[PDB]
């Protein structure tokens, strides 16, 4: 056979047009890179100067200027880089994939101590989105001055300079579009940026023309601080990085400052404001407040992969020198590498949160605010939960007003507890007199108060805490330590009043599951107590009002309740000795009705029909007053 | 105002759904006969599947399924379900040695003597006896029932045949978060997938046997074993479409 | 000489490493427990390379093997210890301006956490896995 | 001066990297870019069979197959277009950027009815992102069969070919790297075809070997529907297509199919389905089911930018002829674009949605599924607030089970009502028979009951109807339709029942603002009503409930309640001749508080301390058993 052998080509022309309009998304970018190509001179030429000082005769200020022009549509920037010889200024700007950046990396000794932005060789011509023409005047120490220009029309031009000497750098003159002439607003160069360059190692100086003189105002004026050990940083470093960053007055409340080496390697500082901020889930557009940036560079914020919900209060930065970048430089090509990224943040905020705990003045601050986050976290989160749980708090019956952990609950167990107990309900108030915890409270048992409603989704997920079981003392089966001689007793009670239970069974109907008698009661009647599994009456009051539900499935979930009556009760005796005197009496029956509607009410479950109630609760009053 | 959500998980849902146990409302004074009892457990049998009917329809997603399917599927399984509600009561007040029907009606060996339970209840108590063995949690055993009712579908196909598909891909994904919260090395994790697995595809071969016993009984009026009409009228119905084998068994494990 | 361009990433068995020149000639890749050299005379210009690699970990240099096509050559070494941690690919710590993580073939693949387990592909290797129990 | 004149450059080598390593982020489009050009080179010659037929000869069937191997580790991509010429190889294949089908377009005539996909010239290394070694072997009817070969080294080759002919048409063939072999499976290819381009025109085969044969698989069965003139499309058309489209075993309750014309066009189509998912508001990841085309190629789905989360329910596609999409084709450029769609496809929705309401009974089966969605957008969208206004339905004191439009409402309006009655609560029952509904029932007043937690977000956005206020008969003051008689007659009593009121209001010190004489009561004895502001008593019950809320505002819109007095009650006669009596007399102070715990049950109202309620009543219970 014969084969020919070919090399590839390009279209320039059409290549051309890919760059500008099928790369970029956001036109506002062209200052970005602009400005890193200016970070890049710039270490250029400090890097030699490091082997070779006689390279900064030409000039010591590293420094990048940005002047706009509102008179002549233009934009300037400047640099006291290093420059360009003529002939890389052909082979550089004149080659659209050429890299003089990426070049010199390779090109450099290891260890030198270099980071530069710039592999990919296309982004000058990113100018081109708001230019129409641009024109680049550049001195390099080994040649002369000269100018380059083009309008990307397939060529450009290049002739020796005339103006006046520059010393070293470039000057890249945007002749902007007069359409794109925001672009030249103090306000809007400003934002730009602060949004995505400003922590760039040299001084950026914007020079605006104000009533005549030129204001100069130093850009980015904050230094990024993450770089530095984080053994050399004091809390007051830390806190103004934290105001500047977060745009504060009131300082952080803790930090950590970390680094993951290995194939994939990032530098990271994370904070804890002082106060939650009052948006917090209800925003919904707003997810965490982490920024991804490449030496330096920013590249994305409001992405939901690098941190969980519940915690999007966390403020901070994640600083890579390696990630693979997208042709815009906006986003990732690996999504696989932001699942790594999340796993050591979430491992290193518990560990700030343990960290935490052991200052009990600032823990307590700390979880009045976020107390939430962690309940929520313990809920999604099935990873954490057994360290999340350690950093619970709560109130009990016997800590007055401090919140304790879990483990100061269990250093006052007595020896005969195989439970914690807990109780659910709407306030502080109501759980604590609640008829559910008469007789723990008599045996001296802690009983731990869960008021909020998040609770029950929290402890839900809870079940067990070292070993121990959790028990709702507001469900069927509970039980006490308890002597020999008192359960023969209960067995004779239950025995006893078994016709009543019967008999109100009946009364009641489908209005309860089973009538039984109670073993938690001292001085309340009657009591209404769900089954073990699933529902209590705090979930359901908090299931039916959540708005966006299915209607549809509430006519099969509910609570399933049972009634408990106490045996030593005098109503309960006396209604005992009625009822077997006769089954039918009227009498007998509008009581168990009453006690069961007033038994429900004290149980947490809203009624159904409240006016019946009420109208019995007025026939009492008419006959107290003979009406 | 906004309206920011928070849900429960499936596992939740499904314990407040499950059903409540049935009293067989046997008269202890009555003594064994092999009919008396197999008929006592056929009335209730009767009872426990209307309630597994409307267990079923409560179910997030059965719902949604073409109404022929879910009753297709709800005959095609109802023994494998009524498999494993026996398996667990046993289990949870085991006594390996008994069977746990109903309150009032727990079997020993000495009662367990009719030739059936001399014979079947082999398998009855197998189930018992490896729910045991890999001491099966509360939610593993719900996600595992759940799981029952989708094992079994017309070789032909269902009406509604993707979204079964994708219901059933959500349960199974629930019975994982079920094995993994009980902590350990992942690939204890899938240890223990496995076998809960291997166990569900092994009640196939408990539930054929037991339909095979179930199927004489009904048809041979030679005994006085009676049932409720509900049942009967899904034993009719099914035993032709099992007999020609129009039913496709779905397996985890292939071998 | 200079040293050619090279990405690398790994597996619980190999180490990948390629080394980007193309148009390559007279490929000498040298295998050895610790050490991994590699000569190259190539590209349009007939530029000598050469990168000599002193490696984190050993290798087993009998099941290594390296595949020459007109894009780059791809070396892959056989670790010594299954399973073995490799943070880097070199014994010493600084950085090379000529190396780098292939990210586009990098994988985490040491993690084994309880992912959604079906995923019936992954659940089905995790089966058979299972079913070697 | 002396100026030089130059040309841009490539960089080859570069540039074919950047292309195969930074442009693309997944692999899985390498397919969707071959069958895209497969497309291309079969309208292209479909086209040019329509003014000479003999360009056909070579063959008649246009389609596409997929042949992959496991054996030879390799996937062939089998086309029956218009193939090339050796020149066309070369040019176009080993020119990056270089595009025929662009040309093509170019040098047609307009308005000729071919729309190609295809304008970069670099998607075809593509392939590289799986390959190893591409082969292509081309025939075109004007030329010999040659293949054409390249590993993306630099170079490529080209030899005639000497294998089995094709007659007309291209095969591609992607040998694959040792560890791409999933793209081999049979599962895997139909989850990319399917996702990406299930809506190319001509079909496309895959070719599997199965227990010892091939089995031959159409995969593309469904043809777009939608670039259909509407008028010809029956409704069973519409309904296989959505069936197949969403796997639902039952059809569309109701569909849209419209065009938009202008500087952006586009055509679309939307589905109503007949049952609203379960998961609908609870499935966080996936929203929006509107999927977005470009020349019939998926480009993007579940965007948050298409439509408003309030009509998430609706199922449906959009395909534009010529949107500026990304050099990935993964997104779009300009994304200002997307809000011109948004505007257009919600007006559209909410015209079909009047179009349904205003005839047919189905709207009651929309609306039972999908009330929550309006009520929702009644919510958040202000734009649109009016007319979804209309398409409420509410039961109503007079409507029995049926549930009534507002328009209803007003048409049976007594001539003396300035404004429309509304309650909420939670139940139909408990809000119907409502103490606070008694007097405006006795005039023959129609009230609305709300009775869904949306309910109360819904009526915070909606002030009138028609001009028509709305007015909570749970509020502060109510203006009834009175007569003059009535009026003065209600002073009269103002006035001999000030005394009771100032008591009352002394012995509830801060229970209540005032104790005040009602206008709204029959036979209930008195209730307790709010402010004009800030919360009222339902939506304070479901605030509290919400969870992920923040507790510190629950002090501030709780709003004030006022008690009323039903002044011809005997009950309250009989307290005012008490009170009056003797101010401090102890049984007046019992009875106010009974009173007042029982209108917060009424009403409602959580108790505070319900366990105090619990023993009032014990007690009262005692006495009459004579304990
Ligand atoms: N202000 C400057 N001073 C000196 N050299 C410059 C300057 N601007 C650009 N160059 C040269 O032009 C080359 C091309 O730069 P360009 O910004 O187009 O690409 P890059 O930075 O290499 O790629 P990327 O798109 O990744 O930023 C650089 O590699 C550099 O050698
Ligand atoms: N199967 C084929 N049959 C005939 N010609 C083809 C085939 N595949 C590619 N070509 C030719 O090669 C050219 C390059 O195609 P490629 O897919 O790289 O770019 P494109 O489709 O023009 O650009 P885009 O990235 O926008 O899809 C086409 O314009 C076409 O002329
Ligand atoms: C061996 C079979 C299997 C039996 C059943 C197995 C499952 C089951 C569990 C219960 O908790 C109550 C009843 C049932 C549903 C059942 F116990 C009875 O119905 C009788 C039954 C069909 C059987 O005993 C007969 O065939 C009797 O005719
Ligand atoms: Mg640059
Ligand atoms: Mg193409």
């Amino acid at each position: 056979e014969e084969v020919e052998t070919f090399a590839f080509q390009a279209e320039i022309a059409q290549l051309m047009s890919l760059i500008i309009n099928t790369f970029y998304s956001n036109k506002e970018i062209f200052l970005r890179e602009l400005i890193s190509n200016s970070s890049d001179a710039l270490d250029k030429i400090r890097y030699e100067s490091l082997t070779d000082p006689s390279k900064l005769d030409s000039g010591k200020e590293l420094h990048i200027n940005l002047i706009p022009n509102k008179q002549d549509r233009t934009l300037t920037i400047v640099d006291t880089g290093i420059g360009m010889t003529k002939a890389d200024l052909i082979n550089n700007l004149g080659t659209i994939a050429k890299s003089g950046t990426k070049a010199f990396m390779e090109a450099l000794q290891a260890g030198a101590d270099i980071s530069m932005i710039g592999q990919f060789g296309v982004g000058f011509y990113s100018a081109y989105l708001v230019a129409e023409k641009v024109t680049v005047i550049t001195k390099h120490n080994d040649d002369e001055q000269y100018a380059w220009e083009s309008s990307a029309g397939g060529s450009f031009t290049v002739r020796t300079d005339t103006g006046e000497p520059m010393g070293r750098g470039t000057k890249v003159i945007l002749h902007l579009k007069e359409d794109q002439t925001e672009y030249l607003e103090e306000r809007r160069i400003k934002e730009i940026v602060k949004k995505h360059s400003q922590f760039i190692g040299y001084p950026i100086t914007l020079f605006v023309e104000k009533e005549k003189y030129i204001d100069q105002e130093e850009l980015n004026k904050t230094k990024p601080i993450w770089t530095r050990n984080p053994d050399d940083i004091t809390n007051e470093e830390y806190g103004e990085f934290y105001k500047s960053l977060t745009n504060d007055w009131e300082d952080h409340l803790a930090v950590k400052h970390f680094s993951v080496e290995g194939q994939l390697e990032f530098r990271a500082l994370l904070f804890v404001p002082r106060r939650a901020p009052f948006d917090l889930f209800e925003n919904r557009k707003k997810k965490n407040n982490i920024k991804l940036y490449v030496r330096r560079v920013f590249i994305m914020d409001n992405c939901e992969e690098l941190i969980p919900e519940y915690l999007n209060f966390i403020r901070g930065v994640v600083d890579s020198e390696d990630l693979p970048l997208n042709i815009s430089r906006e986003m990732l090509q690996q999504s696989k590498i932001l699942k790594v990224i999340r796993k050591n943040l979430v491992k290193k905020c518990l560990e700030l949160f343990t960290e935490l705990a052991e200052d009990k003045e600032n823990y307590k601050k700390f979880y009045e605010q976020f107390s939430k986050n962690i309940k929520l976290g313990i809920h999604e989160d099935s990873q954490n939960r057994k360290k999340l749980s350690e950093l619970l708090r709560y109130y009990t019956s016997a800590s007055g007003d401090e919140m304790v952990s879990l483990k100061d609950y269990c250093t006052r167990m007595k020896e005969n507890q195989k439970h914690i107990y807990y109780i659910t309900g709407e306030t502080k108030d109501q759980v604590a007199n609640s008829a559910f915890v008469e007789r723990l409270r008599k045996h001296g048992l802690e009983v731990i108060y869960m008021i909020e409603p998040i609770d029950e989704y929290c402890v839900q997920q809870l079940k067990e805490f070292e070993g121990k079981t959790l028990v709702s003392v507001t469900k069927e089966g509970l039980e006490l330590p308890e002597d020999e001689e008192e359960k023969k007793k209960q067995e004779e009670k239950k025995t006893k009043f078994e016709n009543l239970c019967k008999i109100m069974k009946d009364i009641l109907e489908k209005k309860v599951e089973k009538v039984v008698v109670s073993n938690r009661l001292v001085t309340s009647p009657c009591c209404i107590v769900t089954s073990t599994y699933g529902w209590t009456a705090n979930m359901e009051r908090i299931m039916k009002a959540q708005a966006l539900r299915d209607n549809s499935t509430m006519g099969y979930m509910a609570a399933k309740k049972h009634l408990e009556i106490n045996p030593d009760h005098s109503i309960i005796e006396t209604l005992r000795q009625k009822a077997e005197a006769d089954k039918n009496d009227k009498s007998v029956k509008d009581l168990v009705i009453l006690l069961y509607e007033t038994a429900l009410l004290s149980s947490g479950f809203s009624l159904e029909d409240p006016q019946t109630h009420a109208n019995r609760i007025y026939r009492m009053i008419k006959l107290g007053l003979g009406i | 105002a906004t309206l920011p959500q928070l849900t429960p998980t499936l596992v939740s849902l499904l314990e407040v759904i499950e059903p409540e146990v049935l009293y067989a409302g046997y008269d202890s004074s009555v003594p064994d006969s092999t009919w008396r009892i197999m008929t006592t457990l056929n009335m209730l049998g009767g009872r426990q599947v209307i309630a597994a009917v409307k267990w079923a329809k409560a179910i997030p997603g059965f719902r949604n399924l073409h109404l022929d399917d879910q009753m297709t599927l709800l005959q095609y399984s109802w023994m494998s379900l009524m498999a494993f509600a026996l398996g667990w009561r046993s289990y949870r007040q085991s006594s390996a040695n008994l069977l746990c029907f109903a309150p009032d009606l727990i079997i020993n060996e000495q009662r367990m003597t009719l030739p059936c339970m001399y014979d079947q209840c082999k398998h009855m108590l197998y189930v018992s006896s490896e729910l045991h063995r890999l001491q099966v949690s509360y939610e593993e055993y719900l996600c595992m029932k759940t799981l029952l009712l989708l094992s079994s579908v017309p070789k032909d196909g269902l009406k509604s045949q993707e979204l079964f598909d994708e219901i059933r891909m959500t349960y199974i994904k629930e019975l994982g978060k079920a094995i993994v919260k009980r902590e350990g090395n992942s690939s204890q994790n899938w240890q223990r997938f496995y076998q809960l697995t291997k166990l569900l595809d092994s009640m196939h071969e408990v539930v054929e046997n037991l339909l095979n016993y179930c199927f004489q009984t009904f048809l041979d009026k030679t005994m006085s074993i009676e049932f409720p009409e509900m049942l009967a009228e899904i034993i009719t119905n099914q035993i032709p479409k099992y007999s020609n084998g129009n039913i496709k068994k779905l397996l985890f494990h292939q071998k | 000489m200079q040293p050619a361009s090279a990405k690398w990433y790994d597996r619980r068995d190999y180490v990948f490493i390629e080394f980007c020149v193309e148009d390559s000639k007279d490929v000498n890749v040298n295998f050895e427990k610790s050490k991994l050299t590699f000569s190259c005379l190539g590209g349009s210009d007939n530029f000598k390379h050469l990168n000599e690699i002193d490696l984190f970990h050993c290798i087993d240099p009998n099941d290594s093997k390296h595949k020459r096509t007109d894009r780059s050559i791809l070396c892959c070494l056989r670790k010594g210890e299954s399973g073995q941690s490799w943070p880097r690919l070199t014994k010493e710590r600084a950085k090379l301006n000529w190396l780098s993580v292939d990210f586009n073939n990098w994988k985490d693949w040491e993690d084994d956490s309880d992912e959604d387990m079906s995923n019936f592909d992954r659940f089905s290797e995790m089966m058979n896995n299972m079913g070697g129990d």
